[PDB]
């Protein structure tokens, strides 16, 4: 009934060093039925990463809404959008559809290409954007994700220990939460490389 | 129309050490937005070496304990002094709240203390009178963002070693009391952060073979 | 998810552990099965406490019985005293689905179904709860009555595997036990973390999930 | 917890900085505090992306209106254009605000709801935290109210709120709009909620979290050659 | 309507869907075919509320017949998928929204690989080896999760298929009047006639 | 607690300073008494935001009236008021008291219930308070009342309003609409609650 | 009443030549002169005052207009058409871009913007 | 289950160095109506304690017969009574405490939030909390209703934590609780100018006062207000 | 419409005499004023029948007290008809007014509304159409009256009381209660509407 | 439970009870009795709430039982049939009724006649040549009324039973799992173990 825990799901964003991580789970469901184990929550548009939590047809929507709009940019602009711009460009998006709303919880995440300074941001299913310095949250299991991330998180971590952090914090979170798990990829980015890593995790 | 249940807010965090056992508990008590009272104390020595807190509609949570506290009295009364141990004091809870299955007692219930063995315990009920024994258990408002963090610290879940990349896991090796109240102070920390009826002030009671101790941090006010 | 079988080697009685408030996971390490006695079994699926205080309830009518009797309480008498008891309360909500399992030498290996609505059925195979369908799959193909305790035990552990992976509601680990002409035996925890991959590689199972 | 305090030569406004989803805390250092024009700010309270848009939209057609008039904005232009667009839905944009300015009619200081409605006042606060921070303004204000004494009340209303009211917390900002001179918006003014020092690091040895597969992500467009 | 099943295999697309057709106390049909042939090489099974099924999956063959015309050129089952996805997508923000929930399957004659997709009514599709709509999948996931393997043989996804139809007999309470299968390869649509 | 009353030199307007959001005093120093024109003005009960809208939109027809045929009458006024109230009284909750004062016909009062009815009266009485001073109102009213005599009518009524009804309070506002101008008058707690 | 000039008033002549527009073009020749001139660090745009009467204030019209905070313009030719196309101007880059973007518009997009606000009065009824 | 009828509103109270101090208007409202302005809430038992109550005032009548017949039959076979056997605040708390909850138990509530203010044998503050739901807690503050939003916050102020308390004066206490008084009149619909004051002190005893006034009322900056925005007249 | 007034010699009760059963008029005669003793009498308003039960229950404890330890206290009636309504809340819809005549104690007045509280007044006004002469009555009231302006008070009051409230209507009864006696008064719609 | 039919022919008397045991999505078991016998020459099929169904039966069975012990004989089925009535007509006033239909099929040896009675959980009882509970009546009694002759043998009451068992396979949603055909006749009850 809900529309935000028909599908479940996950996301979380961080910041480190000169670097920005972005996670999320592979489970899509209908209720308690596990439907799918590879359906990724995780787009990027150039260098500019989007998560998107919720219902799952409106995941897949708004990926192909920010394609569509992110490509005509490009053409436009001749160059490509940076995080904060493609930000404001999801807010407008959303608070659109104010009184007929995605059931989404959008989670943006990378690196701005000249300033070099690392970006997250976070929105409800309406526009209003949460950019926060540590960490941004989404999702079914965003309760688990606030305690393991509070707990976790510790400022200025090189990518290769934000990954240890934000992998075990989606994975302990997911591990509490019904609706999430069946698998789980974590993006670490930074200026001019970007690593995408599968985890293992338990299956039920 | 009138509704029996209210919701006092808090948080309370049971972990059961191998030859100690804690339970904490935050020391705010509060209606919707508002504070009642920045130390309200939550956890008890019930005596026989045993400590609960019954988190949730603090009146139900009273009354539980109250009678708890009675029914160790008159187990010492019944059966010459007897010493309640933790197993049979889990049990005689079970049946407090299962007499009232049809109006229940809106609490999340978490007795501590140790066993015949001189082992830590840790026992976890829910409303109704379900009851497990666990090594780690937090419970009421914030038990959602404090219990991961506890798989994930205490039990060494999704965790393992370095360079065998998933093959072997992160050994379960036992933590002091000092580990332990570390991991209750963060967990607190964190919890008060996150959570608006968290806060104030933190008061854990340590059980061992010497007795009860207590011991209060203060918390996040606003 | 939950089931019990008959089979030539007795019974076998296999669990899972997962125990849910809506989407959030309570708990990982439930028993939710009951040893009433060194031959009887019950199996716990609805509401937890009411599971558990009524059977272990039920344990201690059984053991009243043997005491007034003298001789070992039947598996239909055991059963038909909890679903007496539940039926009293019926309407007032209370929420059980359990499986009484037992074996003695007039009955032999008997399992009895036992409803919080009163229902009462004996049968050689029962699979109960939010993730029954899927354990019901994996049986009805693989079920003989020629199975080896061995494989028996197996095909059980396999039927709580498959459930735990697609049902939300179900996992953690796999409880087995078995019971004989002599008794019950339990046959160890297994978590599905540690079991899914296990079994994956071996069988070759559960393909479409990448490892 | 919103406030605004009305001073001898201008007006102030503060906010606190807590967002809550539920009992949950979403942003800890939310700005509440936002600019229609260069010397109208207003505070807002209640459903955040409204608050938000509501002043995006009348900020914009304020700045083409400054545009076009060849004139500096006026706050009861911001007011009346804001009451109109939240009257027209019904309470339905959920934006409480407190609007204060400084223009060429003088210092100005309203409160609006809504459903559209709009008050005068010298001292005005709005949110879960008003009872709060309004006993605190009920107690200490008093007419002919300096700039230092003013910011002082004002962020006293505002502690009010964060400490005693659960949907109020973190920081307080503040900004000053004084008669002939520039709008001094000062974020953070206050800091009394940070952090005490975690008892443990849990900074993870390399290799703890178990991958199964790696790859290099294609952001860069298709290359030459 | 009831149970639709479907299973990609090494070189084709299987689907299954039941032959009942109940409105209220009475089976009225057992011999519906609950499919339409899109185009040569691509196959759509359906099942939701009466009426909807039928118009929706009618008005979508129809659309991809236009484009074939048009284009003298078949689309891929992706790019068929993802114009059905869009058109339910659009559907469920409708005064009355299409209640209709789909397995489209094909051979894709470019990549040479069969294809299976599923759609629910909101529009939420997701490529699979093996899916299934409604209470089907509850019964028969957990025994594709067991025997199906990726290089199978059509004659061996059959056989796992005939699995999946005996368990449904066995535990579901309605008699769905068996199942009329379909297979999708790279010579294009066929029916085994018996099942 | 609203009223506005006629007398010899023209007509005054008065009101409490209580804004409630249920219990909660959300303004103890409103002001009720809104000018639609230069003398004539009205007094405002119910719900702050719609009868603050249609002053509004009442002030701007009279404006433009003004424009273009000169100072409007007081029943012109009443009419414009009507006319909102009447034909959106499905989404509106305004009880409104107009009064004004033309040199031609001098001091006038309409009220403007609920239902968008028009009544022309020597004074009127609205708001939750009103209820309690429709006796002593009722006896304590003269025509032809001189300027202290109807300024002493009005703040005993209001006080006698206040001291009663939880939803009025504060201060009594008055406005004296005569030939000589517009008279403002404010009435501290400490003055009329010992009346 | 209604617009009933629904077709383009400008259109091609057997030349190949769009009257309408060449005519325009004359209308800006005879126009005041204006210029321009882009340096490393900054860029100038300049025009005369043309004072229509001394008795006229001629601060109160303004040849030269800030669009956005960082894009300014200038005119030759018709006053009244270079007034409006500025309110148009200023309003599309917040409605079109600003209000989407968060961000003011880069001078060729807001450029780009102006330029098919021109095209449109040169094919539209 | 009931509905309230005629009501009192805020009962507010904190502790001080030497004792405690409760107070709460005169006033008994009959939904907006304010029927009812000679009403006492503070109901003293004995000399050390008073009890303060919020909510249903025929439930409060009640409650107000239940601590008189409390004493009555605590003087019974008791020649102690006025003495070491004497009503304790905590006693007569608790007392009060078991009723609320038994009440909610039977889903028949005393519609009623109180506050028990005393000083025990001792001489330590006894300063708790209890309603309908029989939920109680204790603090150097407390306040019902209104006064929890509004009164908490100020008096907060001058008692923040316990240590606060024998650094706070009577005076200062007194003065903080009649400013609160005051800002519940400027803000409560539902309150009245009247009310009543008790100061429980371990050595001055009970100090009862009654038809106390709030006063020094800021009013004057209501003639500069005009209009709701753009009115100038 | 009901009162009851303390003044010098003792106590006087008035009421209306209309009883409605939605807007028809059941009874246009009805006697409001009801004896539960000799000099103690009480006003009824609410329903009919639960104020009927509750004055015969009352007047039979009071009967039976009498037999037992002579005259009663007007406290004691009060407390009687207290301990009815308080108990019996739930079930009830009575609001009473209790008046009474002692040598000792003079006249004395307590008001019973619907939660079963019990208040001790100088006079009281109870019944739908006392609100509208809540000011009328505060302003126009004194202690120690003499009879006939306390007749006076009664007969404006309710007079007033009738004229705005529709539920209101009939004759004005009144019973005077001093050491003289009991004295029955009536006024009529004639006598008491060109006040 | 689902479907239970009875036929009385001129011998004997015939019940058929469906075999499934459907909980929700999964049917339990495909081969449940739904019956009792009461005595050696009476039995009773059951359907209706779970639980319920059992509990009534086997109580019914006990109590006789209980009379054929303590008198040595053996009611007869217009006896028994009443006896079940009475309960069922107390049960449907209880707090908690009966949710229980029966069919009770028995040869009566004193007067050599068998007999069929419907008796549903409201205590309505009819004896019939023929009967059903729930929504089997609406398929099978259409056949019965056609093929039904009272003269018919047990082998034809068989056949007839078999068509009526064709029809409900073939028209009715729900998957039954067969049928359980038990005979009553002068030799006792017996269990057809094939059909
Ligand atoms: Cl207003
Ligand atoms: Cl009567
Ligand atoms: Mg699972
Ligand atoms: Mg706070
Ligand atoms: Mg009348
Ligand atoms: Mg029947």
């Amino acid at each position: 009934s809900d529309p935000s825990s028909i599908n479940g799901g996950i996301v979380v964003a961080m910041t480190g060093k000169d670097c920005v991580a972005i996670a999320c789970d592979l489970r899509l469901g209908s209720q308690s039925l596990g439907v799918s184990n590879k359906f990724e929550k995780i787009f990027h548009y150039g260098h500019v990463f989007l998560g998107i939590t919720g219902l799952a047809t409106d995941v897949t929507t708004l990926n192909e809404m920010f394609r569509y709009k992110t490509n005509l940019y490009k053409l436009k602009e001749e160059r490509a959008i940076e995080p904060e711009t493609f930000t404001q460009l999801v807010s407008s998006s959303l608070y659109e559809r104010r009184f007929g709303p995605y059931f989404v919880g959008p989670v943006v995440a990378g690196i701005n290409s000249k300033s070099g300074k690392p970006f997250i941001a976070g929105f409800d299913l309406i526009g209003c954007i949460d950019e926060a310095k540590d960490f941004i949250v989404s999702g079914t299991a965003s309760d688990q994700l606030f305690g393991m991330c509070e707990s976790l998180y510790e400022p200025n971590l090189e990518p290769e220990d934000l990954f240890e952090t934000i992998s075990q914090a989606l994975l302990n979170a997911a591990d509490r939460d019904a609706l999430s798990g069946w698998g789980a990829v974590v993006y670490i980015i930074k200026k001019d490389e970007v690593v995408k890593r599968y985890l293992k995790m338990r299956q039920d | 129309q009138f509704n029996p249940y209210g919701d006092n807010g808090g948080t309370i965090l049971g972990i059961a050490g191998e030859d100690f056992a804690v339970l904490a508990g935050d020391t705010r008590n509060i209606t919707d937005y508002s504070i009642n009272s920045r130390y309200e104390p939550k956890v008890f020595d019930c005596g026989d070496n045993i400590v609960m807190s019954a988190n949730g509609f603090a009146a139900d949570g009273d009354a539980l304990v109250k009678r708890f506290k009675n029914s160790v009295k008159w187990y010492h009364f019944d059966h010459n002094d007897k010493k309640l141990s933790i197993n049979s004091a889990a049990r005689n809870i079970q049946h407090l709240l299962y007499g009232k299955r049809f109006f229940p007692y809106y609490v999340h219930t978490i007795i501590a203390g140790l066993d015949e063995d001189g082992k830590g315990a840790v026992y976890s009920f829910d409303p109704v009178g379900s009851y497990e024994r666990e090594q780690c258990r937090a419970g009421g408002a914030a038990a959602s963002l404090i219990m991961p963090f506890l798989d994930n610290q205490v039990n060494f879940k999704n965790q393992y070693e370095p360079g065998t990349n998933g093959k072997v896991k992160k050994p379960l090796k036992y933590l002091s009391v000092e580990e332990v109240i570390k991991l209750v102070r963060d967990s607190f920390t964190s919890a008060t952060e996150r959570h608006i009826q968290v806060g104030d002030g933190l008061e854990i009671l340590i059980v061992t073979k010497d007795g009860v101790r207590k011991e209060f941090y203060e918390l996040k006010r606003d | 998810t939950m089931l019990a079988f008959r089979f030539q080697g007795g019974i076998i009685v296999a669990v899972d552990s997962r125990a849910t408030a809506g989407n959030w996971v309570a708990s990982q390490t439930v028993k939710k099965v009951i040893e009433i006695n060194p031959f009887l079994l019950g199996t716990m699926a609805g509401g937890a406490a009411d599971c558990q205080f009524w059977e272990t309830w039920l344990g201690s009518q059984c053991r009243l019985h043997e005491l007034r009797e003298k001789e070992r309480i039947s598996v239909a008498a055991a059963s038909k005293i909890l679903s007496n008891l539940v039926y009293q309360y019926k309407g007032a909500g209370l929420s059980m689905g359990t499986m009484i399992c037992g074996y003695t030498r007039k009955e032999g290996p008997t399992i009895y179904y036992v409803d919080s609505d009163g229902t009462r059925l004996k049968g050689d195979i029962f699979c109960v709860g939010s993730g029954q369908t899927f354990a019901y799959g994996v049986l009805d193909s693989n079920y003989k009555w020629d199975l080896s305790v061995e494989d028996a035990l197996y095909l059980g552990k396999r039927s709580i595997l498959a459930a735990a992976h697609r049902d939300a509601y179900s996992g953690g680990s796999v409880n087995l036990y078995h019971v004989t002409e002599d008794g019950w035996i339990y046959h160890g925890n297994h978590d599905v973390g540690e079991l899914f991959w296990k079994v994956k590689e071996e069988e070759g199972s559960f393909n479409n999930v990448i490892g | 917890t919103i406030v605004g305090v009305k001073f001898n030569n201008g007006v102030v406004i503060a906010a606190d900085t807590r967002s809550t989803q539920g009992p949950i805390v979403a942003d800890k250092n939310c700005a509440k505090l936002h600019r229609i024009s260069p010397k109208i700010w207003c505070a807002g309270a209640g459903t955040a992306a409204d608050t938000e848009a509501v002043t995006q939209l009348i900020g914009s057609n304020i700045e083409l209106h400054s545009l076009y008039t060849s004139r500096e904005p006026r706050v009861v232009s911001a007011l009346q254009m804001l009451k109109q667009h939240l009257f027209k839905y019904q309470g339905h944009i959920g934006a409480y605000l407190i609007v204060a300015g400084v223009d060429p009619t003088g210092s100005h200081l309203f409160s609006i709801h809504a459903h559209g409605s709009t008050d005068v006042g010298y001292y005005l606060s709005l949110g879960s935290g008003s009872l709060a921070a309004m006993a605190v303004l009920e107690s200490h204000w008093k007419q002919d109210l300096t700039k230092e004494e003013a910011i002082k009340l004002a962020s006293d209303a505002i502690q009010a709120g964060i400490w005693n009211d659960l949907g109020s917390g973190s920081n307080v900002d503040v900004c000053v709009m004084e008669i002939g001179k520039d709008a001094e918006y000062l974020r953070n003014y206050l800091t009394p909620n940070v952090r005490e020092e975690k008892q443990k690091s849990y900074k993870f040895p390399r290799g703890t979290t178990a991958v199964l597969k790696e790859s290099i992500v294609n952001i860069c467009d298709i290359q030459e050659e | 309507m009831d149970i639709i099943l479907g299973i990609r295999v090494q070189d084709s697309v299987i689907l299954a869907s039941s032959k009942a057709v109940t409105r209220g106390i009475s089976v009225l049909k057992d011999s519906d075919d609950k499919t339409r042939q899109l185009s040569p090489h691509t196959l759509m099974s359906f099942a939701g509320e009466a009426g909807d099924t039928v118009q929706f999956a009618e008005y979508i063959q129809a659309n991809i017949q236009l484009y074939s015309i048009r284009e003298d050129y078949e689309l891929s089952p992706q790019a068929v998928s993802s114009f059905v996805r869009q058109e339910l997508a659009k559907s469920i923000r409708s005064r009355r929204p299409y209640q209709v929930n789909v397995l489209i399957g094909g051979y894709d004659k470019k990549k040479n690989k069969p294809e299976l997709y599923q759609i629910d009514y909101l529009g939420t599709k997701v490529e699979l080896p093996y899916g299934a709509h409604g209470y089907s999948g509850f019964y028969t996931f957990s025994l594709l999760d067991h025997h199906y393997r990726p290089d199978m043989t059509t004659e061996e996804g059959l056989d796992l298929l005939k699995l999946c139809v005996q368990e449904l007999e066995k535990r579901m309470p309605m008699d769905f009047k068996g199942v009329i299968v379909k297979i999708v390869d790279k010579d294009g649509i066929r029916q085994v006639d018996d099942f | 607690s609203i009223m506005a009353v006629t007398f010899k030199d023209g007509v005054i307007l008065g009101a409490d300073s209580r804004t409630t959001t249920g219990a909660y005093i959300a303004n103890r120093v409103t002001d009720k008494l809104t000018r639609v024109h230069d003398k004539i003005w009205c007094c405002r009960s119910g719900s702050a935001a719609d009868t603050q809208a249609i002053a509004d939109i009442v002030q701007y027809h009279l404006e433009l009236y003004t424009s273009q045929y000169g100072t409007p009458s007081t029943e012109t006024a009443a009419s414009v008021f009507k006319e909102l109230c009447y034909e959106n009284k499905d989404n509106l909750t305004a009880g409104i008291i107009v009064a004004g004062y033309d040199d031609k016909n001098k001091g006038e009062v309409y009220t403007i219930p609920l239902g968008g009815s028009v009544h022309k009266l020597p004074y009127a009485i609205a708001g939750s308070g009103s209820t309690f001073i429709y006796g002593y109102c009722d006896k304590n009213f003269r025509e032809n009342m001189s300027k202290e005599e109807t300024v002493d009518f009005i703040k005993h009524s209001l006080s006698q309003a206040i001291k009663w009804d939880g939803s009025s309070g504060g201060v009594i506002r008055m406005v004296v609409l005569t030939a000589a101008g517009v008279e403002r008058l404010i009435f501290y707690p400490d003055e009329y609650e010992q009346l | 009443m209604t617009d009933r000039y629904s077709f383009s008033l400008t259109t091609f002549s057997p030349s190949g030549k769009l009257g309408q527009i060449d005519y325009a073009l004359t209308a800006v020749k005879q126009g005041v002169t204006s210029l321009g001139i882009k340096a490393t660090n900054g860029v100038v745009i300049a025009t005369e005052k043309k004072s229509s009467s001394p008795l006229a204030m001629s601060e109160t019209l303004s040849k030269v207009s800030l669009l956005t905070p960082d894009i300014g313009a200038v005119y030759s030719g018709m006053g009244p058409d270079y007034r409006v196309l500025v309110d148009k101007s200023r309003k599309v880059a917040h409605t079109s871009y600003k209000r989407i973007y968060g961000e003011y518009p880069p001078t060729k997009l807001l450029v780009s913007e102006v330029a098919k606000i021109m095209q449109e009065a040169t094919q539209s009824g | 289950t009931q509905q309230p009828i005629v009501t009192g509103t805020s009962v507010i109270s904190m502790k001080y160095d030497n004792g405690v101090i409760i107070a709460a208007d005169n006033l008994g409202s009959y939904g907006s109506l304010l029927r009812f302005n000679g009403v006492e809430r503070l109901i003293p038992v004995g000399d050390n304690t008073v009890v303060g109550i919020s909510g249903d005032i025929s439930d409060m009548q009640h409650i107000e017969r239940l601590l008189k017949d409390l004493v009555t039959e605590n003087a019974y076979d008791n020649p102690l009574a006025d003495a070491e056997e004497a009503l304790e605040p905590s006693y007569i708390f608790e007392y009060l405490a078991t009723v609320m909850y038994q009440r909610r138990s039977k889903m028949n509530p005393l519609w009623n939030a109180i506050i028990v203010a005393g000083v025990q044998s001792n001489g330590d503050q006894f300063l708790r909390y209890v309603n309908l739901l029989g939920v109680t807690y204790s603090s150097p503050t407390l306040a019902t209703g209104f006064g929890a939003h509004m009164a908490n916050p100020l008096l907060r102020k001058v008692v923040d934590r316990e240590s606060d308390i024998p650094k706070t004066t009577v005076q200062v206490a007194e003065e903080a609780i009649v400013n609160a008084m005051r800002v519940l009149y400027y803000r409560d619909a539902r309150s009245s100018r009247n009310f009543s004051l008790a100061i429980i002190d371990k050595n001055t005893g009970l100090t009862f006062k009654k038809n106390l006034q709030v006063e020094n009322m800021k009013w004057d900056f209501a003639k500069d207000i005009k209009g709701y925005g753009t009115q100038k007249i």
